[PDB]
């Protein structure tokens, strides 16, 4: 939810949610820009995780390139029905796929598929270019921040508003479960080589 | 056993609130109007009073 | 002027494909002066963009209309009346990817240009004389305003 | 933005909505969420009371235990003015005048000769079967008969329902008050629950007329919206939007989601602090905003203290 | 034992090699349980009941 | 590729090449304690259905 | 959320 | 027995300090985090508390422009008393025109 | 646990000023994980949730027998209605701000009252801490915590045969022989 | 009623939290045809499914297709053919 | 579940008796509870239960 591309931070709340991320770290937190500049400084939740990045990322080392995909398809951001544009793979500009380009995290939603215990993601990939020490630093410090994004400006719950059905795709419900009262017979006279009659 | 001092969730004390509650009950009022005319108007400070078996006039019968 | 691109666009379509991310609006375009596509998202809380709005586009690499000088850290407490701020809505975020139509040639007639403003994307697809000054990983700036005519 | 004290000594106003005895509900026009949010927890946790510590049993032959005794008589407000005490220093069991307060529990129950016949309505049979906090004597030690009036040291409610006795059965306790914040244990809270709310704003986007309006006068809490009749029509406007419990149940409604705006003003607070009656619930307030500044003090002390240059 | 010393970890059944680690001490106070991270109770197998 | 691309293909098989030298087996593995439990810890997983 | 007597 | 201790960067670097402040907890250094970013003389203010176990917080500031960060604490740390004095005396010139409201409308 | 099979254990007593309060002024008293059911399937502690906040509104005690609702009149457009009636949300979410942060949570958060129980299956109260233990008379040892034959096994695949020397020798049955070399 | 990424739910479906597709849709759509060790849930001695049920009922409600969810309510025939579908896992984990 | 077991504490002599100081009534219950007097011994105690991921130490079966 926090690197979905609706996110954006004011300069208070980055600086916290880095600051909970990390904590007491031998050196300057180095930051990013604003994503956005003007009407308003915002910072998008992709932000965060990067300047997460880069800070836990060594002082010597470069910071990783990496490319993959995610565990939420591209079937699932879908509201309407797609319209087919003339020139344009739907795919190539998605957030099915994380593009992380110098420690930067560019494209794409986080998820299991990357910092989970699921291979070839973030936290592996950071075992091996970086070490030990580092990669068990990203799961502590990504942990600290997504729980700190709950505390603070997003809660997350569960009601009887998220597991409800419309009232229009109810009665093609009830029109199915009423066909499926009479398919008693059929299925035995072709599962014992009896005729119609 | 019997009713607390204050109500578990805010501390407002509702230990007060034991007698002058059956004497409600006992003069016909209903409990969704015996209790706010005690003075509980959120639902944890209800709930203490509502939902409470006092259990000590079982239990004072079995006495020395 | 360190300005690496400048036309003006027309929106003609708003998410075809239908992904309806909140406070994101997805922007197809097409343009004017040039013979190029557009496919730019916003943030429509703060700038709405309704379909059939005219809007001119800068992508520039520095802000600093004196020189190019390419800082890079920002700084809110300073501000130089050489800004490049006389539009509207400024985002921020490097080039990703660029690629094209080649055949055994460089740099072929249709080149791409995809750009990512901290999660936002983009794709500005044209004529390679018109995207020259894109290099994968280059910090470039966005700038547009709303035209009304 | 820089942090222009004359913005804030501009647009910075406490509106006091009803204050009586043990309750008051006031604005904080103009203030963020960081310094009222300080306030709210320095009320709930920060600002000291007295609450019993120490329980003194003797013949405790009640069915209410020994220990749940002493639990319940700590969770009972004293009414002495934590201001004029200290805190007992650590590892003295044994009080004195400037830390302790002491009070004592003696109740025997015995059974009523009179008016009594052919009855059993408990009131008539027993002397002293209910043990209600009135029954504490405040027994003053050292020179605490002159600091305080005859009838002043007390607990605060005295229809609190302690145990339940029959024939037989005592209570012979003392007690010892201390003083605590309520972080170190929660008998020590001055406040029933100190919290805030945003002020709403309901924007009519739309006219409303007819049949509409009165659908939306019961979308919202009771008050809000007003449907009054102007010129044949029942159109409907916005009347105080304070008391809108922001149920979004507008938001349920197809018709009628596209005519209302509702959201909140920033920084337009309403507090509400209830008191147990321990103190006021103004003099809460301003014992709450100066623990804040005592914060802001000490720190200030050990920088100059670190410094000497 | 203070805040950096290595105690070494146990969760039966220590059925293969992740079953057994070594953890930097952190001496929290008040409190009378051990405490692990969520990243750690898979190799362990933990259930946390 | 419009990238950098700074590197060749000389030099790409020789980063492929030590990454294969330095991921030998050291000496001192104990290999058969490492196949005595990747076939003795998910057999216990291995109920009749 | 009475409406405040010390107002504007 | 005193209550503020300060780590520096490197020993050396005196923009950067994280001060840790001893028995406090998110009441004054959600606060002091409002006060002290209101200076443009801070690249970045951020608080945490180091465990909930704990009973301190940690406060990172961090200073652009050659500035130590005693001066933006000490700053941030005035501007907030400077805020509580002036909601106190506000506070308390709306309570006496209550009760002077109250008593003397029909009494 | 609670009345629909669904065990916690208290992990953390979490200081009150800290909770997040609702629009009400409430505190809550118990928080629970929205990862407890969706492998769980436990609707019925979302109908008592809305179920006992109405019930606690209104001075009623509601009819929670099996098997009493159906399909055509749900009991979630029952006790929405209950809460619609008492002003609150026909969801069962209230709004929460904070009190780590001060300001209002996005996504509002379903609260209610669930009768909670307390099992007798306790905390162990068996720490058992070992320092300079007692010795026996055969093999003078620990008499203690045991390390254990499996877990040589997996100091042994690590390949750290001093920790396991420590272990096993330094610790434990450590003793002097004298031999005669010849 | 409200769909990804708004939807808790498929938030913790969908981006591998706790769930899966298949326990959403026996809360907010039929549970589906109840299998026990493989086949339909077992006929009586009399060729009744149930005592509700006629013998030999050819309609599938007979034979455990429960089509009703965890939202709105299971009826006692349903409930039965349920149980049994759960005593079965419990007592093939619990002996073997 | 720990809760008030009987009313004879004092005669009867078991070797543990788990008993709950302040049980309650359940609010929202079936109409068996009251069929057979369940009142007489309750067992648990109400609680005000919102449904938030808030804190981080809140997962794997935990509150
Ligand atoms: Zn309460």
């Amino acid at each position: 939810s926090m690197t979905t591309r609706g996110c954006f931070f004011t300069r208070e709340h980055y600086m916290e949610l880095v600051y909970r991320g990390l904590t007491d770290k031998v050196g300057r937190v180095k930051l990013l820009s604003p994503s956005i500049l003007k009407p308003f400084p915002l910072w998008t939740g992709k932000q965060v995780v990067s300047t997460l990045l880069i800070n836990i990322i060594p002082e010597d080392h470069i910071p990783l390139n990496l490319s993959g995909k995610a565990k939420i398809t591209g079937k699932a951001w879908v509201k309407e029905t797609p319209r087919s544009v003339p020139g344009f793979n739907p795919d190539s500009m998605c957030e099915s796929q994380v593009i992380i380009r110098e420690g930067e995290l560019l494209c794409g939603v986080l998820d299991k598929a990357h910092y989970g215990s699921s291979a070839y993601g973030l936290v592996h990939c950071c075992y091996e270019i970086y070490g030990g020490e580092t990669s068990g630093k990203v799961l502590t410090c990504l942990a600290r921040l997504f729980t700190a994004y709950l505390q603070l400006y997003r809660g997350f719950t569960l009601g009887v508003e998220d597991i409800l059905v419309k009232p229009k795709a109810d009665v093609k419900r009830q029109r199915i479960i009423e066909e499926s009262t009479h398919c008693g017979p059929q299925a035995v006279r072709a599962a014992l080589n009896l005729p119609e009659a | 056993m019997i009713i607390p001092v204050r109500c578990f969730t805010c501390g407002k004390i509702v230990g007060n609130k034991w007698e002058a509650y059956l004497g409600l009950l006992q003069a016909e009022y209903t409990e969704g109007d015996a209790l706010d005319a005690l003075g509980l108007k959120r639902y944890c400070c209800r709930r203490m009073l509502l939902a409470h078996v006092d259990l000590i006039e079982k239990l004072l019968n079995y006495a020395p | 002027a360190g300005i690496l691109f400048e036309d003006i666009f027309d929106v003609k379509d708003i998410d075809p494909e239908g992904k309806k991310f909140d406070r994101v609006s997805r922007l197809h375009c097409e343009s004017e002066s040039f013979k190029m596509d557009l496919i730019l998202d916003v943030n429509i809380q703060i700038y709405p963009v309704d379909l059939g709005d005219k809007f001119r586009l800068v992508i520039a690499s520095t802000l600093y209309e004196d020189g190019t000088l390419d800082d890079g850290e920002y700084n809110p407490t300073d501000d130089r009346p050489s800004r490049a701020d006389q539009f509207e809505y400024v985002m921020y975020g490097k080039v990703y990817r660029i690629e094209g139509d080649e055949t055994s040639t460089e740099a072929a007639t249709r080149l791409s240009a995809y750009v990512s403003y901290g999660g936002l994307l983009m794709r500005l697809q044209g004529d390679a004389n018109n995207l020259h000054g894109f290099e994968v990983d280059s910090r470039v700036y966005l700038l547009m305003k709303k035209l009304a005519f | 933005d820089a942090w222009d004290q004359d913005r804030f000594e501009k647009n910075f106003r406490v509106d006091v909505v009803h204050m009586d005895e043990n309750s008051l509900e006031f604005d904080m026009v103009g203030i963020d969420a960081a310094i009222a949010n300080a306030f709210r927890r320095i009320l709930l946790a920060e600002v000291p009371t007295m609450a019993v510590e120490k329980v003194l049993v003797y013949n405790n032959t009640s069915i209410v235990q020994d220990e749940i005794l002493a639990h319940r008589l700590g969770l009972i407000p004293i009414h002495a003015d934590p201001r004029l005490f200290e805190y007992r220093n650590q590892g003295d069991e044994e009080g004195t005048e400037i830390d302790t307060l002491q009070f004592r529990l003696q109740v025997r129950c015995t059974r009523n000769p009179h008016a009594a016949k052919d009855s059993s309505d408990p009131n008539e049979l027993y002397v002293n079967h209910k043990v209600y906090t009135r029954h504490m004597t405040w027994i003053p030690l050292g020179n605490q008969a002159d600091l305080f009036p005859e009838g002043t040291i007390r607990p605060v409610h005295d229809d609190i329902l302690i145990a339940q006795l029959r024939p037989g059965q005592e209570i012979d306790l003392l007690m010892h008050c201390v003083k605590g914040i309520g972080k170190d244990h929660a008998k020590f809270s001055p406040v029933a629950t100190a919290s805030y709310r945003l002020l709403p704003d309901i924007t009519l986007l739309e006219p409303v007329e007819g049949e509409a309006a009165e659908e939306l006068s019961r979308c919202f809490s009771p008050g809000v919206i007003e449907v009054q009749e102007v010129q044949g029509k029942k159109v409907a406007r916005v009347a105080n939007p304070r008391l809108d419990t922001f149920s979004r149940e507008i938001f349920r409604n197809e018709k009628l989601k596209k005519v209302v705006r509702l959201a909140r003003v920033r920084d337009h607070y309403i507090f509400s602090v209830e008191s147990t009656g321990v103190l006021p619930p103004d003099v809460l307030v301003s014992e709450a905003i100066k623990v804040l500044m005592g914060k802001c003090r000490r720190f200030l002390d050990e920088l100059d203290a670190v410094q000497m240059d | 034992v203070k805040n950096g010393d290595i105690l070494l970890l146990n969760r039966q059944p220590t059925l293969h090699r992740p079953s057994i680690q070594a953890h930097r001490a952190r001496i929290l106070p008040e409190e009378k349980v051990l405490r692990l991270h969520y990243a750690n109770c898979k190799a362990y197998n933990a259930d946390f009941d | 590729s419009y990238e950098k691309s700074e590197l060749s293909l000389d030099r790409l098989r020789t980063l492929l090449q030590l990454k294969w030298q330095r991921s030998l087996c050291e000496p001192g593995e104990a290999v058969g304690l490492l196949a005595a439990q990747s076939i003795g810890e998910p057999s216990t997983q291995m109920t009749l259905n | 959320g009475n409406p405040p007597v010390t107002g504007p | 027995k005193t209550a503020l201790e300060m780590v520096q960067a490197a020993g050396t670097d005196r923009h950067c300090v994280t001060f840790v402040l001893h028995e406090e907890d998110h009441t004054l250094g959600n606060s002091l985090r409002y006060m002290i970013m209101k200076n443009p003389e801070v690249e970045f203010c951020g608080y945490t508390t180091t465990h909930p176990s704990e009973s301190k917080i940690n406060l990172r500031i961090q200073t652009r422009g050659t500035l130590p960060a005693v001066e933006p604490f000490q700053r941030g740390l005035n501007e907030l008393m400077n805020v509580c004095q002036h909601v106190l005396d506000k506070f308390e010139a709306s309570i006496k025109d209550y009760k002077d409201q109250k008593a003397s409308r029909n009494e | 646990a609670s009345r629909h099979g669904q065990k916690g254990i208290l992990s953390r007593l979490w200081p009150a000023e800290d909770m997040p309060f609702t629009e009400s002024g409430m505190v809550p008293d118990i928080l629970f994980n929205p990862h407890g059911f969706p492998s769980r399937m436990t609707i019925g502690m979302l109908i008592e949730s809305m179920a006992g906040k109405s019930a606690a509104l209104h001075g009623l005690c509601h009819d929670a027998t099996p098997f009493i609702f159906s399909e055509e009149n749900s009991a979630l457009e029952y006790f929405g209605e209950m809460l619609k009636a008492a002003g609150y949300n026909f969801y069962g979410t209230e709004r929460l701000y904070s009190g780590i942060s001060g300001l209002e949570l996005e996504a509002d958060i379903f609260i209610g009252v669930v009768y909670y129980q307390r099992l007798r299956h306790m905390v162990s109260d068996k720490f058992q801490v070992r320092t300079t233990g007692a010795r026996d008379r055969v093999t003078n040892q620990p008499i203690g915590i045991r390390f254990g034959e499996m877990e040589r096994d997996a100091l042994l695949a690590h390949g750290t045969s001093f920790l396991l020397h420590d272990r096993l020798f330094n610790c434990s049955d450590r003793s002097v022989a004298h031999v005669c070399v010849k | 009623h409200r769909q990804f990424p708004e939807n808790s739910l498929q938030m913790m479906v969908q981006s591998g939290a706790k769930g899966s597709t298949v326990n959403t849709m026996q809360i907010s759509c039929l549970l589906g045809q109840i299998e026990l060790e493989g086949r339909r849930p077992p006929l009586m001695a009399s060729g009744k499914s149930l005592p509700c049920f006629e013998p030999y009922e050819f309609t599938p409600r007979a034979g455990g297709f429960v089509t009703g969810r965890f939202l709105t309510g299971i009826k006692p025939p349903e409930f039965f053919f349920h149980c049994m579908a759960g005593r079965e896992g419990l007592v093939d984990t619990a002996v073997k | 579940t720990m809760g008030f077991p009987l009313l004879t504490y004092q005669d009867r002599s078991d070797n543990k008796l788990y008993r709950l100081q302040t049980p309650q009534s359940p609010l929202v219950r079936p109409s068996m509870y009251d069929y057979y007097d369940m009142d007489n011994y309750p067992i648990g105690t109400n609680a005000i239960v919102a449904v938030i991921s808030y804190t981080g130490y809140d997962m794997e079966d935990a509150m």
